[PDB]
């Protein structure tokens, strides 16, 4: 996953 | 089945898919991506700033296509  | 895991470099493109990602978070790497059935959908892109990782192969992750041609 990603996350900003 | 096999999962990707691949962490991101500063300034990897990363892609979602709007159709099928179970949340935003949920992305891969642009050569799972270009393997993958989301290729031909509502995709979006978010550039990494260094880290996150790919998520193909997580069947938790993924309404359908969890796979690309790659890890299938
Ligand atoms: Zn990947
Ligand atoms: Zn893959
Ligand atoms: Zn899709």
């Amino acid at each position: 996953h990603i996350f900003s | 089945g096999s999962l990707c895991g691949r962490v991101f470099k500063v300034g990897e493109p990363t892609y979602s898919c709007r159709d099928c990602a179970v949340d935003p978070t949920c992305v891969l790497c642009m050569e799972c991506f270009l393997g993958s059935i989301h290729r031909d959908h509502r995709y979006r892109m978010t550039t990494s700033g260094g880290g996150g990782f790919c998520d193909c192969g997580d069947t938790e992750a993924w309404k359908e296509g969890p796979y690309c041609q790659k890890h299938e």
